[PDB]
Parts: structure tokens; sequence; C-alpha cells
């Protein structure tokens, strides 16, 4: 079983994927490292090279030929706070917060794959989240999408958005 | 001769029209598909986008805005890259409601940091 863990930068892909590999007893693989060590990166090339029981970590993981995609979501304010913590520029932060707001990755994943499970991480510990994913795979559910609408929180993410004229 | 900026976002679930002043600091109007339609399933509809935009435009006109420049966020898939009719429908609804349309710029956000494609 090949599971992609994808979502906006800062959403918790790495945290959740590592914990998931541990709890399911699968192997954890970070996509960046993999791409570098197998030699800008070409997506077709990467897709060949990926192609075990693997939790695959990256925001490009949904463009790879996996068995299941897990799209992690988070309130775009959380994305903003985390990307400020990383030291991203104001514009890069705004761009990513907006990407989360408009479901950019989700839209990509549903376009690429049939089995897409969307998970809202908001106000959850990594443990609660991994157990949620597990309960779903075990259920087993192949597809769940359309479970967050961040337009509903729009006023709260305004300070992070690229609004200046 | 007061001009604003219409920020238009088309998402998987909804459409947002946020009109600000020229600086972007002052909010003139903020409307979503979810504010104008009763049913969750109609929130993504381009008809909902059109009605939301109509309300935003009417508010902006009442507040003295003559025209809007547009900044559009319209994400589309990686395989087929299709934004859908919604963002453009909202723009058209802004025009028909009586706003002049200024510069139109596509700011559709690209999530990045990690691997960087070419
Ligand atoms: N469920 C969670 N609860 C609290 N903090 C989290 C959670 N998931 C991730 N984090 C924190 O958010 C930050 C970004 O997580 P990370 O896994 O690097 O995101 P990504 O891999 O999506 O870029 C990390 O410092 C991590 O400790
Ligand atoms: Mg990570």
């Amino acid at each position: 079983m090949l599971i992609a863990i994808t979502g906006t930068p800062g959403v918790g892909k790495t945290t959740i994927a590592k914990l998931l590999a541990e709890k399911l007893g699968y192997e954890y693989v970070n996509l960046r490292d993999f791409a570098l060590e197998k030699g800008e990166v070409e997506i077709d090339e990467l897709a060949y090279f990926v192609e075990r029981n693997v939790v695959l970590d990256g925001h490009l993981s949904h463009l790879m030929p996996v068995d299941l995609v897990v799209v992690l979501r988070a309130h775009p304010r959380i994305i903003g706070e985390r990307l400020r913590e990383r030291g991203y520029s104001k514009e890069k932060i705004g761009e990513n917060v907006e990407a989360e707001l408009v479901d950019a990755i989700l839209i990509e994943a549903i376009d690429e794959h049939e089995n897409v499970i969307e998970v809202d991480t908001t106000n959850k510990t990594p443990e609660e989240i991994v157990e949620e994913i597990i309960g779903l795979i075990k259920s087993g559910v192949k597809r769940r999408v359309g479970i967050v609408d961040w337009s509903e929180v729009y006023d709260e993410i305004i300070p992070y958005l690229r609004l200046g004229g | 001769e007061k001009w604003g900026i219409a920020h238009i976002y088309s998402s998987y679930n909804n459409t947002i029209i946020h009109i600000t002043d020229i600086t972007g600091a002052e909010t003139i109007s903020r409307w979503s598909g979810g504010m104008v339609v009763k049913a969750d399933r109609d929130e993504p509809s381009p008809y909902a986008a059109m009605l939301a935009a109509r309300r935003a435009a009417e508010e902006a006109l009442e507040k003295g805005i003559v025209g809007v420049h547009i900044r559009v966020r319209a994400p589309g898939g990686s395989k087929s890259k299709t934004p859908g009719p919604g963002a453009q429908a909202a723009i058209r609804a802004l025009a028909r409601a009586g706003l002049k349309i200024g510069r139109v710029e596509d700011v559709t956000p690209i999530p990045h940091d990690g691997t960087r494609p070419k």
C-alpha cells in the first residue's frame, strides 16, 4: 500500500506521515530526499523513480502514482503562523495561506486520483489525526473530500493574505 | 473617481468576493456563495458566485466605488488544468451590476516549499 501525505506547506505532512509510518508499521519516506538522491526536479522523472508499504511525505506526493492520497488540511491562519515560524517571506507566506484557502492541493489530488481522503487537522493532536486516518483506512474508506470550507473563516485569515494595492 | 480592488477566490467549496479600497487596508464589502444560497451543495455554483458578486458590487457602489481592478485566485487541477467558470462569472456579475472593470490580474496561488518543480 502506497499512501501519499500531501497538503499546503506547513500543514503537518511530515509530523503526521512519520507518526503514521510508526503506528501502521509502514516505512516513512520523504519525497524531497528521494528525488535528490535518485538524481528544480522533473515530475515525470520522479514519478518513474517512485514507481512496499510506504507513507510518502510531500506536497508533490499526490502527483505520484500512489494507492491512496491523504490531503491534510488546516485553518489557513495555522498555516500562516507556522510559515512565519519557518521564516518564509511575507509574499511566500501569503501565497501559501491563499493556497490553503482555495483548496489548491485538494483540487490537484482529486484531479490526479480516485482515492483521496481529506483530513482536517485543526484542533487535533498528531495522535488523534493518525488514529482518524487509521479508522478510515480500516473502515475502509477510499474517498472522502469536501469536508472543510475555509471561506467560512475568511475574516480571520485577512492579516496573512496578499491584499495590498 | 474612487477605485477599489475586487479579490475573487474560486475554491472547491465556494466563491469569495472581497472588495477593498485601493490600498487594500479598508474592506468595502465581503461576500461568499455561502452567504447567498441556502444549500451547501449550491455554494460552489457559478450562479452563487454571480449573486455573491452582485451583492458585493451593490455594497461597493453604495459606498462610492466607481470601479474595481481584479485580482483572481482560480486554482485548477494538475492533470487537466481547469479553473471553471466561477471566477469569470463573478467578474461579469460585477460589471453588470454597474462597476467599471480595471486591470485584471491572475494571482492564483502556487503552494510551495519542498521539492521545487520546473
Ligand atoms: N497536529 C498537530 N498539532 C500541533 N502541531 C503540529 C501538528 N502537526 C504539525 N504540527 C507542527 O507544525 C509544524 C509544521 O509541521 P510539518 O510536519 O513540518 O508541516 P509540513 O511537513 O506540512 O511542512 C511543526 O513544527 C509541527 O511540530
Ligand atoms: Mg514536512
